[PDB]
């Protein structure tokens, strides 16, 4: 036995293109379309409950995943790629930070270290890279509220607004014109709601759509009391019946 | 670990990895060197497609790997990098261990040994790089200069020349070098050295470098102005 | 691609047998061995008039009863000439005496084969080891990179070997002087050599019981061509 | 044709050419002799030489006082895989105070062989073996593939023409496994064996090697002058 | 195509070509076979005697393990052997921990577990081989039959080798002719014929029988060869049916 | 604590002749006050015509002598049934001392 | 096994090139230049951010200009997830010397540690090389104001004005032209963002699509002060020289 | 080793160091040089116990003079101080730590000044106008206290060193066997022939 | 064309072995059908024994991974004990780590992380097979959750899978499209496997014998399977209503 794949799968093609790291990209494409959109006040993420039967429980399966009590994560792609960089992602927030600094690291570096392993997948022996691309959403002390993307190369930017995915080129054009920086929260799940309905073709409700928010702390959420400087997680997912009263609205 | 074998024989007894090692010497600069009675010269090609360049930091092309050794090159500069940084921890090491600094010969087949195990080691790739080593031995007024090239051979030389267009100064030499009277000056020395790179060269200008070797540990590298009034003194008694 | 340790249809292995073809194009070597000593010979083969010949060192001292000759890709030899001596001054140290000629060639035999995906490739050089022990007196043996060696009274490697092994065979008898097989070697070397030989671009060498293993001088060398082309012309 | 860059490789009709191929390396080898009877064990084998100012290479190679073989094929493979052999007939001795059986000899040999048959990176052995040997159970002699494939038997030969001693031997089985406590007349019918596979050549004094082990008598290697005798 | 130049890749059939390949070099093997009686089993392989010269009896095919559990395989012999190693490294590491010598279930899935390892990377070749297997246990008598890909089954009787389909319909006329069971003395007499029987499809050069057993009663549930007189009853038995 | 040393007594004597030599030694075995044998040998014959004992710890002892024995045997077959002279088994019996510098064979030698 | 997949990415080509060293650079050429000019009194770093969009936030961006320590920074040509593997190594080599010598780290000695690192993916390992070529711009003690580039191959070269990524050739030309020795560093950012104004792909060069920097010892009294411009601060400077 | 003993003046750093190497109750050598010259200004002397002194010193040598090679540039007196501090801190938690305790004295060209530092094996560094290791301070102290002043010449600063080691001399039990003294400056290093 | 042959990207963004192991998955040729009851989970499969020589008793597909989660397996039977054999390795360590039994849920997420592995490292090879894990969770009552090569998992009121896996889950999805609940409302377990074997035949649209089925069944703190004569009796059930 052994891994004798010590040699590298992604290679430099004549033209200088990455290979796999296209091929990615296109799975990505394939993939159900998931945006983000952020506020003064906030951020939001949000995408398709695609369902691959109706007799699966599509509670059981989250695409919108926690990471740290102020940030979260969505995808669009291949999704138990995604379910393994969100278990590790998870894992690197406390073992390269939490454990040294006892406090929970800013998105940017938390990015910056899922980054890191989506690139090491693209360079590494006998690996493939990841089929997935992440949208990232934050809130911290010193950086404010933020939201990056994350593709398989490894690279991230930061956004305002932006989409990925099956519909992600209209989807941007629709935020493009929507997007200000005077948004309010609620002003942002709207805009979302309307840019996600176009790209969606069944059924359009709270138990088909997946949606969070990263805002206000949530005390309630804590699980204790008597800690005053211990206020509550941000990261927040919408119920059902919180996504439907919305849709009256719209 | 990554055990592929890079360098193997073919069918008409070719190692091609080897060979196609000294494609990428042939295209590096031209390097040459000449020893005197009591002194050695080496001269080193400097390409004058890049200009806005920074001549106080750039590597410069002749590299000291001890007080009374040097070493230059042609082929891959990253490569070189590599040969010089062994080099120069052996020769440190030697002088630790056996309280003596390296002789020439000693450290030239240090760093042969070094090219030939790249040449038989699962994978890795031959250092695209031939290089001319000399200086003088501890306690020793008789000049040396030795060659190395990728496979890994060694040899020691009156006079040599290496990488681009060194067939020609090549031919310069073996017409021009007389065994029995070898350049007696630093000055006869140097001249021939620079004579021989403007066979090659182009333009005399900042496209010729020169670094005298003497005893005893004295090395000393040649200013601008200083080889310009040697392609002045050449050029001159040439109209004739 | 396809395996380094691959066999051919017909049962050899394919590296093995490409690195006898780089040795075919390596310099002569040739060894012949009396009851008065064994010598050995070399062409130096310098690719410029300006490369000093003197630093061509194709002849090598194992021990001071054990000397070898190369031919081939002889940057390959110099790991093999350095557990050779190795392995002889090791025995030295565990046994107090002398190691037979055989089994220092057994022991450079022995990393022959040591390649796979140990070393990445064969080795490209073939050896004449040649020696004196109290057991089976004097000896000259070809090592090869298949790991196979053979005992011989005379032989010759490189690329003039074929025309040279079958001079030897009608010119070697077992009443064989040192004198003798000194020029003998030269005489061969001469014949196979593109050049014109002389002391610079051919060297010499022996190994007697006493004095051992010794390389000629150019001078003493010199005398012995002078000494042959007398003898020739002498008839 | 398309599976025989490796070992590791079945074919589509489910042949190992790697295997087959180092095989075919033991056919190329100069031809050897096994032959016993209830008392002793014989190897008879012709050595090959370069040329006229080479030696003749050796081809018995002596395991323990009670065991050894003859080689065809790849030299350098059977001084590893005798070594291996001198190895076990040893731990043998030193863990258990025992003489190695022939039998588990061979089983030792056909796994150590099998290993390289079915790993990537790796290659067969190029060399079959005659082993003989006395133990507890008598003369033994075994036949050794690099396949793997390990046989005991009464007599047999490998290498080049060695059909034709294989032959003479299937035809004088009756004759030579009588020859109880008479070393030479064993060897004689061993000496008469191999001579079957001979053409052009015959077998001179420094042409033929032969070895023998028995009741009384440790393995030895006859070679020289020792073996006029039986020309 | 190329799916079939690797092993572990999957063609688009869903198949590994190369545990497929492996299989050949078991059709291409000598008969083995095995049958389950009341209280044990018996084993059987047919020798092909390729020449004179090879010594009656010494060459033996049939493995034990432990001391409770037999093995016969047909296909290339020192895939075998390898196999039978690893078992009996398996039975060691068992009775080390747990005291009570293997369960014939539990000895079968080592063994599978270790076949299937092989049907999972390029860098090893599959077994070639197909093993017959079994013994006695606290829970009585198994037999099993276990594959190439690393799939195994219990039996009531197997077969394999160039002359498993002759062997198989044998099998099957036992299984039917005898629902109430087989006595371990008629399993080898059984196994004796069925060897013969299946011998035509080998019937160029001539063969040697060799049978073994485990039983309750006759072997105290210990793996033994049949030897001497029952061996010969068997043989004798066999040559009467043919005629 | 274990103490992985003993002490079985035992006396060896060697004295070298013109053309002979003879190593003589007592066959007692003994652990503190008492006798585990009368007659144990301890001097034996290890091939090449040479005899070794050694003394000290029964147990140390026989696996030097063991090694040794196995030393020749492996002398024999890597350079050609060569003998092995006196001087050298005795440097290669050094080697096998040193070799457990830091954990000693506690016997005293003779050949 | 598996050879079969190997791609070999550390063999040379008949001509005597390594063949992903060379896509690799074919990789960069597409890339967003960036420049690097030496001044008397100062270095600037100035780099094209590659067809942005608006809704990209700005001011928190960063794909091109990165800090390696208070003395040294780079600019990026490549894949800048490849950038960031290399730079963090480079920061961590950075404070090791730091701890070691208590002296901040000579520039050239942290320019052929990172281009060694490279050079290794070119030799051994068989994993493709490093898609980047850097501008390292920054100062010591020795030999004051410095400008390094290094591209996949390893290999690194001093400089006095130099460019990376798409149209070098362009660019250099450009440079090379209006270029003087007694240049300072207010002229030098002038002709960086003229250089990048006359090469761009783009229809006009924005604030937008810029990322800039200085290092200066108009820094108060002898001491260096490195400056990554601000999204404004770059809008102000666009309009100072006269390009919008 | 014994006594070892270092004063920084105006333009200049002075190093004192014992002759006399022991083994047991003899006097092996009574001229010994327990220094290294680091680099063309910069003198190390060392102390301790016997093999580790000159393996250590060695050691240091060699990696200063690579980096000199390597960089064609001479380290500054504070950053070799440095360089072997680390390598001392690192050494006290090691399997068997360098028992070395060392002076460095150079001449800082950049600066224009000269430099003094103590290290002891534990690898702690102090920089000094004047400084000992061992018993030698406790001796000679009380006479730097009094005497040192920061802008002294060479000259008064070896007569300063003559009482430290006249005082030494007559209070000491053990005999160290003199001194040799070597003087680092803007020039190099050199050794005082007489003492 | 040697992406298709290891774990890497194709120029469509697809990954080839996997799609090929899910076909591998039918090689068997024999369905599966899982359904929920009140307090129970049920799990039905085919069984076919084609040679007389098998012992029929140990023909089997379906697992019990540990005393709560049972694991039927839709493959070939080397790749489906490779996966038993992992998952009660698992099963095990869990509880000896953490204190408490491993939900079925967490189980299948782990073996789904496996699989994912597999899709992504070049030297490993995807299993051939599908996991239906079942059990009576704790915390989350009867559950049902399912994992195919490419690492996807997830939890399901009723599933299916098979070559005929359609058939099967249109004939369920209409079945509690009437009801309008995740489960089937029954007491017994005895019933609810009733269900199961009614639907199946009525999707299949063959008759079973008692040896044709295989049938597995959770309740609270225990999974078992049924003999052929507990499967006896429930056909005769079936047979007199
Ligand atoms: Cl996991
Ligand atoms: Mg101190
Ligand atoms: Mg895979």
């Amino acid at each position: 036995m052994t891994d004798r794949y010590s040699f590298s799968l992604t290679t430099f093609s004549p033209s200088g293109k990455l290979g796999q790291i296209d091929y990615a990209l296109t799975a990505v494409k394939q993939g159900v379309t998931s945006l983000g959109i952020k506020a003064t006040n906030g951020v939001v993420i949000a995408t398709e409950k695609k369902s691959s039967s109706p007799l699966a429980m599509s509670e059981t399966l989250s695409k919108v995943s926690l990471l740290t009590p102020d940030i979260g994560a969505v995808y669009s792609g291949m999704g138990p790629d995604y379910r393994v960089l969100v278990d590790k992602s998870r894992k690197v927030a406390h073992t390269s930070y939490k454990r040294i600094y006892g406090e929970y690291p800013p998105t940017k570096l938390l990015v910056s270290e899922v980054a890191k392993i989506m690139q090491e997948a693209t360079q590494s022996g006998g690996v493939r890279p990841f089929g997935v691309s992440l949208l990232i959403a934050g809130h911290d002390e010193f950086n404010g509220f933020s939201l990056y993307q994350v593709d398989p190369s490894g690279s991230y930017f930061p956004w305002k607004a932006t989409a990925i995915g099956k519909g992600s080129v209209a989807a941007k054009t629709f935020l493009e014109k929507r997007w200000n920086d005077e948004l309010e929260l609620e002003d942002a799940i709207h805009i979302a709601l309307l840019t996600l309905k176009e790209s969606v073709e069944g059924e359009f409700n709270g138990d088909t759509i997946e949606l969070a928010i990263i805002g206000d702390e949530n005390p309630d959420l804590l699980g204790y009391t008597g800690i005053p400087t211990d206020k509550g997680p941000r990261f927040r997912k919408l119920t059902s019946q919180e996504i439907n009263d919305r849709l009256e609205a719209l | 670990g990554y055990d592929r074998a890079l360098s193997i024989f073919s069918p008409d007894g070719h190692i091609f990895q080897v060979e196609y090692a000294l494609e990428a010497v042939k295209r590096g600069t031209c390097a040459v060197g000449v020893k005197g009675k009591n002194c050695v010269v080496l001269g080193c090609e400097r390409r004058s497609t890049l200009k806005l360049q920074d001549t106080r930091i750039t590597p410069s092309k002749v590299s000291k790997i001890d007080s009374h050794v040097v070493l230059s090159f042609s082929g891959l500069n990253a490569d070189s990098r590599i040969l010089i940084e062994k080099a120069r921890v052996e020769a440190q090491s030697h002088r630790l261990t056996l309280e003596d600094p390296v002789t020439v010969e000693y450290l030239t087949r240090y760093v042969a040994g070094v090219q030939q195990r790249y040449t038989q080691s699962g994978g890795v790739r031959p250092f695209g790089v031939s290089t001319l080593i000399a200086g003088f031995d501890p306690r020793d007024d008789e000049p040396k200069l030795y060659q190395t090239e990728p496979s890994g051979i060694y040899s020691s030389w009156s006079a040599q020349t290496i990488g681009r267009n060194s067939k020609t100064v090549r031919e310069f030499l073996e017409k021009n070098y007389d065994r029995k009277e070898p350049p007696a000056t630093v000055e006869e020395c140097v001249k021939l050295t620079v004579r021989s790179l403007l066979e090659v060269v182009q333009t005399g200008a900042k496209n010729i470098e020169i670094t005298v070797v003497k005893p005893d540990s004295d090395i000393v590298a040649l200013s601008s102005e200083e080889i310009n009034q040697y392609v002045t003194q050449i050029e001159q008694e040439k109209q004739e | 691609d396809r395996g380094v340790s691959t066999f051919s249809p017909e049962g050899r292995l394919f590296q093995v047998e490409y690195s006898l073809e780089a040795i075919k194009l390596g310099s002569t070597a040739i060894g012949i061995a009396t009851k008065e000593g064994v010598v050995l010979g070399v062409e130096k083969r310098a690719t410029s008039p300006l490369l000093e010949s003197d630093s061509i060192e194709k002849i090598v001292e194992i021990d001071r009863h054990i000397g070898c000759a190369m031919s081939g890709l002889t940057a390959d030899a110099r790991s093999m000439i350095e557990h050779a001596r190795t392995a002889a001054v090791t025995h030295n140290l565990y046994y107090d005496e002398d190691i037979n000629v055989e089994s220092l060639t057994q022991s450079v035999c022995d990393l022959a084969l040591r390649f796979g995906e140990l070393m990445s490739r064969p080795f490209g050089v073939a050896l004449l080891i040649a020696g004196h022990d109290a057991d089976d007196g004097y000896q000259l043996f070809h090592a090869e990179p298949s790991g196979t060696f053979y005992r011989y009274n005379a032989k010759a490697i490189g690329s003039g070997s074929e025309g040279a092994q079958a001079e030897l065979l009608n010119e070697w008898h077992s009443s064989l002087t040192l004198k003798e097989a000194e020029l003998l070697v030269l005489k061969i070397l001469k014949q196979v050599m593109e050049e014109k030989l002389d002391e610079n671009n051919a060297q010499l060498s022996c190994i007697t019981k006493q004095d051992g293993f010794k390389i000629y001088d150019n001078e003493k060398t010199a005398e012995l061509i002078k000494e042959l082309k007398e003898k020739e012309a002498a008839e | 044709n398309n599976y025989d860059g490796d070992t590791v490789t079945f074919s589509p009709t489910g042949r190992l050419f790697q295997v087959e191929y180092a095989l075919e390396a033991i056919k190329q080898g100069s031809v050897t002799v096994g032959l016993r009877s209830n008392t002793h064990a014989v190897l008879v084998a012709l050595k090959r030489n370069a040329d006229e100012l080479s030696s003749y290479q050796k081809k018995i190679i002596k395991c323990d006082e009670h065991m050894g073989l003859s080689l065809a094929g790849l030299a350098p493979d059977a001084r590893v895989l005798s070594n291996y052999l001198r190895q076990q007939c040893n731990y043998s001795s030193l863990v258990f105070n025992r003489k190695l059986a022939v039998e588990r000899a061979g089983h030792l040999l056909c796994d150590k062989a099998q290993k390289n048959t079915q790993s990537y990176g790796g290659r067969p052995y190029g060399v079959g073996l005659l082993i003989i040997g006395y133990d507890k159970s008598g003369a033994h002699l075994l036949e050794f593939q690099p396949s793997g494939n390990v046989t005991e038997l009464y007599g047999t030969a490998i290498g080049a023409r060695s059909q034709g001693a294989k032959t003479y031997l299937e035809r004088t089985l009756d004759t030579f496994i009588k020859i109880d406590g008479n070393p030479d007349e064993l060897i004689k019918a061993g000496v008469e064996a191999i001579s079957q596979s001979l053409r052009d050549e015959s077998l001179t004094v420094d042409n033929l090697s032969i070895a023998i082990v028995g009741k009384d008598t440790p393995f030895t290697i006859y070679d020289g002058e020792a073996v006029a005798k039986y020309i | 195509t190329g799916y079939d130049l690797s092993n572990s890749v999957f063609s688009p059939d869903g198949r590994n070509f190369q545990v497929e390949y492996a299989v050949k070099a078991v059709e291409n093997g000598t008969t083995s076979i095995g049958i389950k009686c009341n209280d044990g089993v018996v084993f059987a392989v047919e020798k092909l005697i390729t020449s004179k010269l090879l010594v009656p009896q010494k060459n033996v095919k049939i493995q034990v393990v432990d001391r409770h559990i037999g093995c016969v395989y047909s296909g290339l012999i020192p895939d075998g052997r390898h196999l039978v190693n690893r078992g009996r490294e398996e039975a060691a590491s068992f009775k080390k921990l747990y005291k009570t010598p293997i369960p014939i279930p539990a000895f079968a899935d080592r063994l599978g577990q270790y076949v299937q390892a092989h049907t999972l990377y390029n860098s090893v070749r599959p077994f070639g081989v197909s093993t017959i297997f079994g013994g006695v246990d606290k829970n009585g008598a198994h037999l099993y039959m276990l594959e190439p890909s690393g799939s195994y089954w219990g039996y009531k009787g197997a077969a394999t080798g160039k002359g498993r389909q002759s062997a198989k319909a044998e099998l099957e006329k036992l299984v039917d002719h005898h629902p109430e069971g087989l006595s371990a003395r008629e399993a080898v007499k059984q196994a004796a014929k069925i060897i013969y029987l299946a011998h035509e499809d080998n019937k160029e050069k001539d063969f040697e029988l060799e049978i073994s057993w485990c039983s309750l009663s006759e072997t105290n549930g210990l793996h033994k060869f049949v030897k001497g007189d029952l061996l010969q009853e068997a043989i004798d038995f066999a040559q009467k049916e043919i005629n | 604590q274990f103490n992985p040393y003993g002490d079985n007594g035992g006396t060896i004597l060697g004295i070298a002749g013109e053309d002979f030599a003879v190593l003589a030694g007592d066959t007692r075995n003994i652990t503190d006050y008492s006798i585990n044998s009368r007659y144990e040998p301890k001097v034996f014959d290890c091939g090449d015509n040479i005899v070794m004992s050694a003394n000290g710890f029964a147990a140390d002892g026989d696996a030097l002598v063991k090694r040794f024995k196995n030393s020749v045997k492996w002398y024999h077959f890597d350079h050609n049934d060569k003998k092995l002279s006196i001087n050298s088994a005795a440097r290669n019996i050094q080697h096998l001392l040193y070799s457990r510098r830091f954990f000693p064979y506690y016997v005293y030698n003779i050949i | 096994g598996s050879r079969r997949y190997d791609s070999r990415t550390t063999i040379f080509s008949p001509e005597g090139r390594l063949y992903q060293v060379e896509y690799a650079l074919e990789s960069i050429s597409h890339a967003g230049t960036a420049i690097g000019i030496m001044a008397s009194d100062g270095i600037v770093l100035a780099a094209e951010r590659k067809v942005t969009s608006t809704l990209l936030e700005q001011d928190t961006s960063t794909e091109k200009l990165y800090k390696l320590n208070d003395k040294i920074a780079v600019a990026v040509a490549g894949l800048t997830a490849d950038a960031e593997i290399l730079i963090n190594t480079a920061r961590i080599h950075a404070q090791n010397y730091l701890k070691t010598y208590n002296e901040d780290i000579p520039v050239e000695i942290l320019v052929r540690r990172l281009s060694d690192i490279k050079q290794g993916y070119t030799q051994h390992g068989g994993l493709r090389p490093f898609g980047v070529s850097f501008i390292y711009a920054g100062y010591d003690d020795r030999y004051g104001y410095q400008l390094y580039t290094s591209n996949p191959s390893g290999n690194y070269t001093g400089w006095k004005a130099i460019s990376v990524g798409a149209n070098t050739s362009a660019a250099q030309t450009l440079l090379q032209m209006d270029y003087k020795d007694d240049m300072k560093v207010d002229d030098a950012i002038e002709l960086a963002l003229k250089t990048l104004s006359k090469t761009t792909d783009s229809s006009a060069l924005t604030y937008d699509r810029l990322e800039f920097a200085t290092i200066r010892k108009g820094a108060n009294d002898g001491e260096v002060y490195q400056k990554i411009f601000k999204p404004q601060e770059i809008k102000d400077i666009l309009v100072k020289t006269g390009i919008t | 080793m014994d006594i070892i003993l270092g004063i920084r003046v105006q333009d200049s750093v002075i190093l004192a160091s014992s002759k006399a190497v022991t083994r047991g109750i003899s006097v092996l050598k009574d001229s010994d040089d327990k220094t290294r010259q680091l680099s063309p200004h910069t003198l190390m002397s060392f102390a301790g116990e016997a093999g580790d002194t000159v393996q250590f010193a060695e050691y240091i040598q060699a990696n200063i003079q690579l980096y000199s090679i390597r960089e064609d540039y001479e380290l500054s007196p504070q950053a070799v101080s440095s360089f072997v501090r680390q390598e001392l801190a690192k050494s006290i938690r090691s399997r068997r730590p360098y028992q070395v305790n060392v002076l460095i004295g150079g001449y800082d060209k950049k600066k224009n000044k000269p430099e003094l530092y103590q290290i002891d094996y534990l690898g702690t560094k102090v920089e000094l106008p004047y400084g000992a290791h061992g018993y030698s301070g406790f001796y000679t102290f009380s006479l730097l206290d009094h005497h040192y002043r920061p802008d002294m010449t060479t000259e008064e600063g070896l007569d300063l060193l003559k009482l430290c080691v006249q005082e030494l001399e007559k209070r000491m039990p053990m005999d160290f066997k003199g001194v040799i003294v070597k003087i680092v400056d803007k020039d190099g290093i050199r050794q005082v022939d007489d003492f | 064309g040697y992406d298709r042959h290891i774990t890497i990207f194709s120029p469509e963004g697809r990954l080839y072995q996997v799609e090929y192991a899910f076909k591998a998955t039918n090689q068997t040729n024999i369905n599966s059908l899982a359904v929920r009851g009140k307090d129970c989970t049920v799990v039905i499969s085919q069984k076919k024994v084609p040679d007389k020589l098998l012992d029929p008793t140990t023909v089997s597909y379906i697992f019990c991974i540990s005393r709560t989660i049972g694991m039927v397996v839709n493959g070939p039977i080397p790749d489906a004990r490779n996966a038993a054999l992992r998952a009660k390795a698992e099963a095990a360590e869990f509880r000896y780590k953490y204190g408490y039994d491993m939900p079925c849920d967490v189980l299948a997420k782990r073996m789904a992380n496996l699989s994912q592995i597999y899709t992504q490292r070049a030297y490993m090879r995807p299993l051939g097979v599908i996991l239906t894990f079942v059990s009576v969770d704790e915390e989350l009552g009867p559950s049902i959750y399912k994992t195919d090569p490419a690492g996807y998992y997830v939890g399901y009121k009723a599933t299916a899978t098979g070559p005929k896996q359609q058939e099967i889950t249109t004939n369920l999805e209409n079945h509690f499209k009437k009801s309008k609940i995740d489960h089937i409302n029954e007491e017994s377990w005895e019933k609810v496997v009733e269900f199961a074997i009614t639907h199946m035949i009525d999707a299949l649209g063959t008759e079973f014998s008692k040896n044709d089925l295989e049938v597995g069944v959770a309740t609270k703190d225990k999974f078992f399977t049924l003999s052929a004569e507990n499967i006896e009796e429930r056909l005769v059930a079936i047979a007199e209503q």
